[PDB]
């Protein structure tokens, strides 16, 4: 199951989120820092 | 196929694209002799002696363009090698039939034969070679029957033109002119296009060895890359330093490594026959390089690199990566020169005139070992 899931995930790279896709993706650390900033800023976090 | 960059590129990615396998030739169905597409050959005019070549022995880019008939050692040099390329991508390696259009490309220069109404035969560049001027056909008889071309078959076809035995007349597809000798009075006889020509205009075909074709293509590629390197060094010099100029440092390094591997001497533990064959191949490569003038190119590159007194100086004038690669490229160039001239009496006798210039730079640390090795081989 692990091998099958890894193979399907690498066939469809969009399952990794906006980051880790490449072609402009920032990265895990940058994405998590952006999430920290989103949590710190109320407006982009809640429906408002 | 990747669209990330502007120019089309191919890479191994998890995205998939569609490929088509188009056949070219089948080895089994190809026959002994019996000229096929993509062949590298020589055009022989008279008693198997004159060959259609270009005056490339005395340098001169303008003199590369002219085409003539010459005899002697040109029949074994690389200046008389022509690749016959069909106009169809699919089955381009098929047998060549009478009247089938094709292009003749000079292997050493990479240029294509062509006919301009004002300056007869001429070699032009790939960009300007546009079928209408570069298409030629082989005809069995000078009589202009002009039946036409048949339906392009998808396969090896039928073998018609045979090496040596067959007599071929070269005809321009559009104008219909036949290739003829101008007979202007080492023959050095100009070749022209004439509407009727002479009766002894038969041209025979002599195939070239795979080693000869490989060496000629290597010569062309090395000449191109080393001329680019020399132009880059010249642009960096003359107090015209700028980052606009391109310096193919990694390309030159890899090409030098490949050339050293190409001219590496045969291994000792091999069998006697294999060692003799490899020695013969190495000697043929050295002779072809010498006839094309590669030693002079290496000497020019070494001289243009020696104007810099240190790797730090070369880095200051060109860039840091050039700084680290300067000493390595100099050592590789000296090793290439030593391999080129090693064991070749003719090559060393030709190099005899350059020993003074070579010895003039013994005191330099970066070149002492290479100059000493070259001098030892020559002496």
């Amino acid at each position: 199951n692990a091998n099958v899931v890894v193979r399907l995930l690498i066939r469809r790279p969009e399952c990794f989120g906006p980051a880790l896709r490449g072609e402009g993706g920032n990265g895990l650390l940058a994405a998590m820092e952006e999430a920290i900033k989103i949590a710190e800023d109320p407006s982009r976090d809640g429906p408002s | 196929l990747s669209y990330g960059n502007g120019s089309l590129h191919v890479d191994a990615a998890f995205q998939q694209t569609l490929w088509s396998v188009a056949p070219i030739s089948s080895g089994s169905e190809a026959a002994q002799g019996y000229l096929i597409g993509g062949d590298v050959l020589r055009l022989l005019h008279g008693h198997m002696d004159e060959c259609l070549t270009v005056p490339s022995g005395e340098h001169g880019e303008e003199q590369r363009r002219t085409v003539h008939y010459e005899g002697g050692a040109v029949s074994v040099h690389a200046r008389s090698l022509w690749r016959l390329e069909t106009l169809r991508v699919a089955w381009s390696g098929s047998h060549i039939r009478w009247g089938q259009p094709f292009r003749l490309r000079h292997v050493t220069t990479g240029k294509y034969l062509s006919l301009m109404e004002d300056k007869n035969l001429l070699l032009m560049d790939k960009e300007k070679a546009d079928v209408k001027s570069t298409a030629f056909t082989f005809r069995s008889s000078k009589e202009k029957l002009d039946v036409g071309v048949r339906k392009e078959v998808d396969g090896m076809g039928t073998s018609e033109i045979k090496y040596g035995d067959s007599v071929c007349y070269i005809q321009h597809v559009d104008t219909g002119l036949w290739l003829t000798y101008q007979s202007v009075d080492s023959i050095q006889r100009k070749a022209i296009m004439h509407h009727e020509g002479h009766m002894d205009d038969g041209i025979s075909l002599s195939r070239s060895q795979h080693e000869e074709s490989r060496t000629a293509r290597v010569i062309r590629s090395t000449v191109f890359l080393f001329n680019r390197f020399i132009r880059g060094l010249d642009a960096l010099s003359k107090k015209a330093k700028a980052s606009t100029v391109d310096l193919p440092i990694e390309s030159v390094s890899l090409s030098l490594q490949d050339l050293i591997g190409y001219f590496h001497p045969p291994d000792e533990h091999l069998e006697h026959e294999d060692k003799q064959n490899r020695l013969r191949a190495l000697k043929n490569r050295q002779n072809l390089f010498q006839e094309e003038g590669m030693i002079n190119l290496v000497l020019e590159c070494i001289d243009r690199l020696h104007v810099y007194s240190s790797a730090a100086h070369f880095a200051d004038v060109a860039g840091r990566e050039a700084g680290e690669s300067w000493k390595s490229i100099l050592n590789s160039l000296y090793e290439l020169l030593a391999a080129l001239i090693r064991g070749n009496r003719k090559n060393c006798a030709q190099f005899s005139g350059s020993l003074d210039w070579l010895i003039s730079r013994l005191e330099r640390l970066e070149a002492s070992s290479g100059i000493l090795e070259v001098l030892h081989c020559v002496l």
